[PDB]
């Protein structure tokens, strides 16, 4: 008996009585397509195609991406670039996970903790809209640096939300541990071996939920995070249960690597100097013919990175993620491959609900964490 | 280190070794040599199997062997067991008539999803997979998309009075095999690289 | 909360606007650079050559035709970005639907700093006889849209 | 120093000479080029009392027989000048204080003016 | 061939060659700002410096590669610290005077001076990076001053490299630009106000930055924005690859598109600024006649209209006209239509009375390497861009080596101001011709009376002086060439002895035909048959016209389809059914050479409106007339003329043909030749397509003619008003018209009505 | 009868009935989904909003939600995927989601604000009351169809 259940994806569950023979997942419905239209783009346009995929820790593939590119050439972050990166990607992290959290706050019917969940995301939204004038989809991370400086009132905004998460993201650990249902729910339900999500590629921050040390911040350190005070969440058996509770803890440990990264705030520069690299000062567009020159060029046809490949693996709400660019010499890129977590994640799915219940099947999926625009781009 | 047992073994056995000063290495094997060669990969302590990214050379300024090559990334996770963090890229070139090339599936079983791109998106056949079905791009759609060769399939924007916009007649940005819009084009517009 | 005007920040990314220089002139010298980086391809620009007598600018060259499709439109600010001479800004209007594709279409007079009211805002508000309302409170106007009068008691 | 501002306030006057005999007789007032540093000036203040940079009297085929130019707002050694392109013939007038406008010594007025730029249009202009 | 090792590359490379060739060869690159293509190389902007040496002995001061010869042996470095601080500086030394208009001036992203700066400029000396050094009060002159209504000149911009001036003196021999004063005070400046010559265009696309730009063209649209469409230029029989570039459907501006083997990188002006007319007033619908008047029809209700005015027609009162600019595609059908539906009558728009086809083409490549240069007919007029391969050939100049980015970009063979040879050419024209000056075997003839001047070269008559020692220079000549065009081509007695002349000695031709496509129409058998009916005598009784012809062929015929582009008064009051049709610019398939090359035409997006091409309205008056046509698109036609086995692109079509249809000549007026076509008179073009009328300052002044008046005159090709020159160089009791069509060196009847 | 007093003030009143009665029934894609999930949280179905990129794969079955539905109906389009193709035109995403369905209004923005959305069914709402002309003019028919 072969039921066609299909968020924007579609599943092939086969089933003959209450258990669950094989689920057959489809997708292609999100498809984009980024990967070819972008052989087909500056690389400082192609700034707007990244945050488009995982719209929801979007500025990772903001990130993952710079950070290619910038190698590719060779550019010299600044130090407030590189702080501002951190501060800025970590509260990219907090939207997306306060959304897998909230989602399931849901499934387990506490409601005032939802709306609350709600209320601290349109909270970190609003920063967003402070310094990139956008809530999503900032145009914000350059080859350089950063677009521009950041906002008087973001500082002190920024240490309300700070001030409050601390024991804010403990409450909801609370109502999980605590566990009423949930327990009943979640913990037999999922099964993640150790050694077959190695297997599959099941990076998804809820592989070490499973019980495996790996997060790419620590593996392979990266925007120097490699001077960061780091915990790395670990999970017990790897069922939904832990997968759940892993990324509650994410939160505390993304919220302290924003209070220590806004210590090491000092003022100066925000993108390299180099003229190559970065269009010249604003002001002197009115003296220097060079400028101009420079000005001109830079933003009709880019600038041109040297014949190579290259790829930096970075670490996201959902995985590994990384850019693999073919430069040919020109204005644009000549291959982008990106590596979407949601992608490989999924292919531990028919694993992860084999055999198991139906309406369970659901929170089986939930808990994978998938973003669409990821899998499909 | 388990990577420099890699590399000591490709040198004695006339494997190419592609390394660029950024972070990344490559290591090139033949048709033949690829399918077992890459199993005793595994064998050496490669847990995780990251990407397969396929490449499509056809366009490109300098020659290469063929025009069709994959790439993959194997790994030893070092949340595990003996786990270096040794990484690495591994290339086959794949001729242009002959888009055959074997599968990874009794190895990694990441390589499921990942070869099925690689096939939908370029011509690549995969001798052995489960089963080759398109996945991202509509079931109709006749050919393969990420391949030089087949169109972006752009329209015109579209404006007021008979006002409109061809992108491929538009875009200011030069691709790596264009002469550009003055006679040739050198310098720091052939690939520039500052030296930190 | 339509009763209510929703306050955004000075930074927000609205319905571009076209500024003037206070001797009056308009800040755009037709380059069309702005179209040149939108990765969009939703700016058309036609040039002309400024009338010595009646001037559009201050250069030789002042822009015949500005049309920006709202539709094909991702608002980066990328355009604003590329601009040498502080001419297009995105402001903060957002209430701008409509029914007919190239309506949404704006023009250089749609776009102006004088202008208040998004295309649409503005149309019902001439077959009706009542003033534009616009839905928004700011702090403060970036230095940037210098002119750009809008609801800032904040 | 503020001479600067007065300088420029001299140039507004020279200017107006052109305008003047140009109309007066009959001949082509073209005004050449305008302040870059205006024309991209931003956000940033601008103060100067007109936006035109270099002027010229040219004749009926537009060929000119005086031009007419002062630096910018920012560049060093401000001078104005003058200049009978075709004839090799520079001028370069400063600004002194109490003494007004000078080619070195010599006072620049509109009378002195005048008699440079008719020389130039009966001995320059070809149409 | 000579060893050369760049910088870690070595080539072979022919001895001759610039090192700037030689580094280009081996995959290199250096700055380049004064030299160009096909243009004597000097050191002037001081770009192109590399380190060479020769023995390794570096030698001291760097070397301008472009003016420096390779020896044997050589190394070339063009990387070192020593290098690249000299380029970055001599980048700064150019900048240093430069204007700040980039955003405002038109030479956008396509300024060599742009690219150059962002490429070489600005280097890295191993925080805050310095843009710009000098701080002083830029250089101030004249500024947006236009030359001509053509070509406008900003001096601020110019860099004073000596792409124009060097051009003009030595390409068409036309010395109306150089620079005025000295030291940084040093401008481009003219004295020949008008910018004579009609090769001025070409400084539009040398020029390395936005001085020299044109104005035909100001203020449209950035370089990047353009759509651009390469094809061939069809407004004569040399076909010069040309450039077509738009922007929502408009035609915005011509360019040369380089194609060696025929023009170089040139183009005529006539063939660059005549584009105002193709894009601005059109017929947009197909016409059809009711009450007495034209009036708006489907092509559904014009294909009927079409059967009505035709089903009672027998198959060989049936007339094809072609225009002279019909596709190779076009002209086949219609010999095919023609064919099947056995008529005697149909011809082409130009075909002149002696066939081109009867002579042996000539390749521009043979005219270099040849000896002597017979020449009957003006080049400049007739075939404009022969006027350059002669000042080529003039100087002795042979087909430069070919190295692996083409063309040379410092051939050392072209020297600066280089003699000009007067004993390599003879001209023989009804005027003081331009290329009469480099002949010194020159004499002024009038109207028709070459088939004389012909006669006595073979050696049958006694020619003037000048053509007595013109018979003994082709005497000694070892390998020469003809080159003729309207009254030898137009004139039965004339070509047929010319064709003779150069049969006895071994010698190829260059036929200046009146008509475009024509070598390859008559390729087609596009050519009337026994009966007699020509493009320009009213014969048959129901006919296609793909153009406007003599008011006298149309009158009296009872029914006339003209496939127009635009809308005649002559057809809008004897057509019965009009045709919008698409101009060359906007076709489709080949032509064929003055030198028997078939050359490609691509469709450039312009406005069609309603437009089909001949091939398709051909087909469609096919079947109002029986037979099914054999043609309906281009893929398929393609494969009728692979069929006859023409060759492919830029390859030659051999084809000889010995027939020929005389006709008498009413000898009072003479169609002179002109470049200027007489449909471009519109916009800019207005003034310089405008008609002329020449004759002697007594016949001038004998019959009422004042120096400068703007007369009406009427010929059997219309009535024209005209400007009316005084030239002593006119014959007496003649009258001289701009035959600003391709009826040009034709005699004929007409007045000056009052 | 169509055009007579009575009928008109019926269909007007009829009009102005299902102007508040409209029943918006969201129909999200890619980020337009989770913005528009932030103003259905601050408050049978006529009214499909589509709110992202629609993709040629998904198309056909958007196609069949929209033809299955009741008959007095609305699409609004959501940001700019929905609107033109957006910045994605290639062989991958439909250029404009009125190639499938009648689109009665279209709301700029990328992904359009909550409060901006809003503005949009006020929009369709005045358009159903049949109180909505273009630039030129026109009075619009309230339903496409
Ligand atoms: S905001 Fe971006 S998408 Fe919109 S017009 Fe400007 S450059 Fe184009
Ligand atoms: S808005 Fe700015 S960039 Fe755009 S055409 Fe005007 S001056 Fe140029
Ligand atoms: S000539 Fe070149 S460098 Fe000078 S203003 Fe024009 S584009 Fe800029
Ligand atoms: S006008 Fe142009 S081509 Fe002539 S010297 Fe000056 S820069 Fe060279
Ligand atoms: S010589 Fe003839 S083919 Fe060449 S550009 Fe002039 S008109 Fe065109
Ligand atoms: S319009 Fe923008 S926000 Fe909406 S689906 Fe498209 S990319 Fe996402
Ligand atoms: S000196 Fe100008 S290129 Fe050689
Ligand atoms: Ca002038
Ligand atoms: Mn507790
Ligand atoms: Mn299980
Ligand atoms: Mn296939
Ligand atoms: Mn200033
Ligand atoms: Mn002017
Ligand atoms: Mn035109």
């Amino acid at each position: 008996m072969t039921l066609n259940v299909g968020g924007v994806l579609r599943l092939m569950v086969t089933l003959s009585g209450e258990e669950v023979l094989e689920v057959v997942p489809h997708i292609g419905y999100l498809h984009t397509g980024f990967e070819k239209t972008m052989e087909h783009r500056t690389y400082l346009q192609n700034i707007t195609y990244t945050p488009r995929m995982d719209y929801l820790h979007s500025f990772a593939h903001d990130l993952a991406y710079a950070l290619a590119v910038e190698k590719l050439l060779g550019a010299v972050v600044p130090p407030r670039a590189e702080t501002i990166r951190v501060i800025l990607n970590e509260l990219s992290r907090l939207a997306s996970h306060l959304v897998f959290l909230g989602t399931g706050l849901l499934d387990l019917g506490a409601l005032t903790p939802f709306f609350y969940a709600f209320r601290e995301r349109e909270t970190i939204l609003d920063l967003f809209e402070w310094v990139t004038g956008q809530r999503f989809h900032h145009n914000y991370i350059r080859i350089g640096g950063v677009k521009e400086d950041l906002p008087e009132e973001f500082v002190p905004e920024l240490k309300k939300l700070l001030e409050v998460l601390p024991h804010r993201i403990d409450e909801y650990e609370a109502l999980f541990a605590e566990s009423p249902i949930f327990y009943e729910r979640a913990r037999g339900v999922g099964v993640i071996p150790p050694e077959v999500a190695i297997d599959l590629g099941l990076t998804g921050g809820s592989l070490r939920a499973s019980g495996v040390n790996y997060d790419v911040r620590k593996a392979y350190p990266y925007s120097g995070y490699e001077t960061y005070t780091f915990d790395v969440p670990l999970g017990e058996r790897g069922d939904v249960f832990d997968r759940m509770l892993v990324r509650i803890r994410e939160m505390r440990e993304s919220v302290k690597i924003i209070k220590q990264a806004l210590e090491r705030l000092e003022p100066g520069p925000v993108r390299d100097p180099n003229p190559q690299i970065t269009p010249p000062p604003r002001h002197l567009l009115e003296t220097s013919m060079e400028a101009v020159i420079y000005h001109f060029k830079h933003y009709t046809e880019g600038f041109h990175p040297p014949k190579g490949e290259v790829y930096v693996p970075t670490e996201s709400a959902r995985g590994e993620l990384g850019y693999y660019i073919v430069s040919d010499g020109g204005s644009m890129p000549y291959r982008v491959k990106v590596r979407a977590p949601s992608f490989v994640n999924l292919q531990s799915l028919p694993y992860a609900c084999k055999g198991e219940q139906v309406p369970d099947m659901v929170a089986i999926i939930a808990s994978l964490d998938p973003v669409m625009g990821d899998v499909d781009r | 280190m388990r990577l420099e047992r890699v590399l000591e073994e490709a040198r004695a056995k006339g494997y190419p070794i592609e390394d660029n000063g950024l972070g990344n290495l490559w290591v090139v094997l033949p048709r033949e040599r690829f399918k077992e060669e890459m199993a005793h990969y595994k064998a050496m302590g490669f847990n995780f199997l990251a990407d397969i990214v396929g490449l499509d050379y056809l366009t490109y300024p300098d020659p290469r062997p063929e025009r069709f090559a994959v790439v993959y990334e194997l790994v030893s996770l070092p949340g595990w067991k003996d786990g270096d963090g040794s990484r690495f890229f591994v290339r086959v070139y794949v001729p242009e008539e002959d888009p055959r090339l074997p599968t990874v599936t009794d190895l990694w079983g990441s390589a499921n999803f990942l070869e099925r791109e690689v096939y939908d998106l370029f011509g690549i056949v995969f001798e052995g997979h489960p089963d080759l079905r398109k996945i991202l791009t509509p079931e109709d759609l006749e050919g393969h998309p990420l391949r030089k060769d087949y169109p972006l399939g752009e329209t015109p924007t579209l404006f007021r009075e008979g006002r409109y916009i061809i992108p491929a007649e538009f875009r200011a940005a030069l691709t790596g095999k264009d002469p550009g819009l003055t006679f040739y084009k050198g310098g720091s517009r052939k690939g520039y690289r500052s030296l930190w | 909360y339509p009763d209510a005007p929703v306050a955004l920040k000075p930074r927000f990314h609205g319905r571009h606007v076209l500024t003037r220089h206070p001797n009056g002139l308009e800040k755009c010298i037709g380059c069309s650079l702005c179209a040149a980086a939108c990765p969009a391809y939703a700016i058309y620009v036609e040039p002309a050559e400024n009338d010595p007598e009646n001037p559009v600018s201050a250069g030789e060259r002042y822009a015949k035709v500005y049309e920006i499709n709202m539709l094909r439109c991702i608002f980066c600010g990328l355009c604003e970005e590329a601009c040498p001479t502080g001419a297009i800004v995105l402001g903060y209007d957002f209430e701008m639907a409509d029914y007919e594709y190239s309506d949404l279409v704006y023009g250089k007079e749609d776009m102006l700093v004088d202008v208040v009211g998004t295309k649409p805002q503005r149309r019902e508000a001439k077959r009706t006889g009542k003033p534009v309302k616009v839905g928004y409170v700011v702090p403060y106007v970036r230095p940037e849209l210098e002119g750009f009068k809008a609801p800032t008691e904040g | 120093a503020s001479s600067e501002r007065e300088l420029y306030e001299a140039w507004v006057e020279l200017l107006s000479w052109m305008r003047e005999y140009a109309q007066a007789k009959g001949v082509r007032f073209e005004k050449e080029a305008d302040f870059p540093d205006f024309i991209y000036r931003m956000e940033r203040p601008y103060d100067l009392p007109t936006t035109i940079m270099t002027a010229s009297l040219s004749d009926g085929l537009g060929e000119p027989f005086l031009l007419a130019d002062v630096s910018p707002r920012h560049a060093k050694l401000k001078r104005i000048g003058l200049r009978l392109p075709r004839a090799h013939i520079h001028l370069h007038a400063h600004y002194e204080p109490g003494k007004g406008l000078v080619t070195g010594k010599i006072p620049l007025t509109k009378e002195r003016f005048f008699a440079l730029a008719d020389r130039a249009r009966e001995a320059l202009a070809f149409a | 061939m000579v060893r050369v090792k760049v910088n870690d590359r070595i080539v072979e490379v022919p001895p001759g060659t610039s090192v700037m060739d030689a580094v280009f060869h081996a995959g290199y690159d250096v700055p380049l700002f004064c030299s160009e293509k096909h243009l004597s190389p000097i050191g002037a902007c001081r770009m192109c410096l590399v380190r060479i040496g020769l023995p390794i002995q570096w030698q001291p001061k760097l070397a301008a590669s472009c003016v420096t010869a390779v020896a044997d042996g050589m190394v070339v470095d063009t990387l070192s610290d020593v290098v690249r601080e000299a380029q970055a500086g001599m980048v700064e030394f150019t900048l240093l005077n430069h204007p700040l208009d980039c955003p405002t001036c038109d030479k956008g992203g396509a300024c060599e001076l742009q690219d150059r700066t962002v490429e070489y400029g600005l280097y890295e000396k191993y925080e805050l990076p310095v843009y710009t050094r000098f701080e002083f009060t830029r250089r101030h002159v004249d500024k947006h001053h236009p030359l001509s209504p053509f070509v406008i000149l900003d001096r601020e911009r110019c860099i004073h490299c000596k792409r124009c001036v060097r051009y003009f003196e030595e390409v068409p021999g036309d010395e109306v630009l150089d620079f005025i004063e000295r030291g940084v005070h040093t401008f481009i400046g003219t004295m020949d106000f008008g910018l004579p010559s009609g090769f001025s265009g070409n400084i539009t696309d040398i020029c390395p930055v936005g001085a020299l730009l044109d104005l035909t063209a100001r203020f449209r649209a950035r370089n990047w924005e353009m759509e651009e469409t390469p094809t061939t230029c069809a407004l004569c029989p040399v076909g010069c690859g040309i450039t077509a570039d738009t922007r929502s459907g408009e035609l915005l501006r011509i360019r040369a598109r380089e194609v060696p083997e025929v023009n170089e990188i040139w183009i005529c002006d006539a063939g660059r600024f005549g584009h105002e007319w193709a894009d601005q007033n059109r017929l947009k619908t197909p016409l059809v006649r009711k009450e007495g008047r034209l009036v708006e029809a489907t092509w559904e209700e014009a294909f009927l209209a079409l059967k009505e005015g035709l089903k009672e027609a027998r198959g060989e009162e049936v007339g094809l006209y072609l225009a002279h600019d019909a596709t190779l595609e076009e002209g086949l059908l219609a010999s095919e239509l023609a064919k099947a539906l056995k008529t005697p009558h149909l011809d082409f728009q130009g075909r002149t009375a002696a066939p081109a086809s009867l002579f042996p083409p000539a390749s521009l490549e043979d005219l270099l390497q040849a000896d002597f240069a017979l020449v009957l007919g003006d080049p400049t007029e007739e075939a404009p861009i022969l006027h350059l391969r002669l000042s080529e050939f003039v100087r002795d100049l042979k087909p430069p080596h070919r190295y692996n980015h083409g063309t040379p970009f410092a051939d050392l063979q072209i020297k600066e101001r280089m003699p000009r040879r007067t004993d390599k050419m003879a001209l023989f024209a009804p005027y003081r011709a331009p290329l009469m000056k480099w002949a010194a075997i020159h004499e002024v003839h009038r109207p028709g009376e070459e088939r004389e001047i012909l006669l006595a070269l073979l050696g049958d008559k006694e020619g003037s002086e000048m053509v007595a020692k013109a018979k003994e220079a082709w005497e000694k000549a070892k390998n020469p060439v003809l080159i003729l065009g309207a009254g030898v081509l137009q004139d039965t007695v004339a070509a047929e002895r010319a064709r003779l002349l150069a049969e006895r000695k071994g010698a190829k031709v260059l036929a200046m035909t009146p008509a475009a496509n024509a070598r390859g129409l008559e390729a087609m058998g596009v050519l009337p048959g026994a009966k007699g009916a020509s493009w320009d005598e009213p014969g048959a009784l129901y006919a296609y016209y793909g153009f406007v012809p003599p008011e006298e062929a149309l009158k009296g015929k009872r029914f006339v389809v003209m496939h127009l582009s635009h809308l005649h008064p002559l057809a809008e009051r004897y057509a019965h059914v009009v045709l919008p049709a698409p101009t060359f610019y906007e076709k489709r398939g080949h032509l064929v050479n003055l030198e028997g090359r078939v050359l490609p035409l691509s469709p450039a997006p312009i406005e069609n409106g309603e437009a089909e091409g001949a091939l398709q309205v051909l087909a469609l008056l096919a079947e109002a007339l029986g037979v099914r046509p054999p043609f309906r698109l281009h893929l398929e036609a393609q494969k009728a003329l692979k069929a006859r086995k023409v060759p492919e692109a830029m390859g030659r079509l051999s084809f000889r043909l010995k027939e020929l249809r005389p006709k008498e000549r009413k000898g009072a007026f003479y169609l002179r030749p002109t470049m200027w076509k007489a449909h471009q008179a519109v916009g800019k073009a207005q003034e310089a397509a405008r008609a002329e009328l020449w004759a002697h300052p007594e016949t001038a002044r004998a019959e009422a003619l004042p120096e400068g008046a703007q007369v009406a005159v009427e010929t059997p090709f219309g009535r024209v008003e005209a400007r009316v020159v005084h030239r002593e160089d006119v014959p007496k009791g003649h009258l001289y018209l701009s035959a600003l069509g391709p009826a040009a060196g034709l005699r004929v009847e007409g007045r000056v009505l009052v | 009868e169509r055009e007579g007093i009575l009928f008109t003030t019926l269909e007007k009143l009829v009009a102005w009935g299902r102007s508040n009665s409209l029943w918006p029934a969201t129909f999200g894609l890619a980020c337009c989904a989770i913005e528009m999930m932030a103003s259905t949280d601050a408050r049978q179905a006529d009214v499909m909003i589509v709110a992202g990129r629609l993709s040629k794969k998904m198309a056909p079955v958007m196609r069949r939600v929209w033809e299955q539905m009741p008959d007095p109906k609305w699409v609004i389009s959501m940001g700019a995927c929905a609107s033109s193709g957006g910045m994605f035109n290639n062989y991958a995403i439909v250029q404009n989601v009125d190639s499938v369905v009648p689109v009665d209004v279209y709301v700029p923005g990328c992904p359009p604000r909550p409060e901006a959305l809003i503005y949009a069914v006020m929009q369709l709402q005045k358009k159903v009351r049949g109180q909505a002309y273009n630039e030129r003019g026109e009075r619009l028919p309230p339903v496409a169809a």
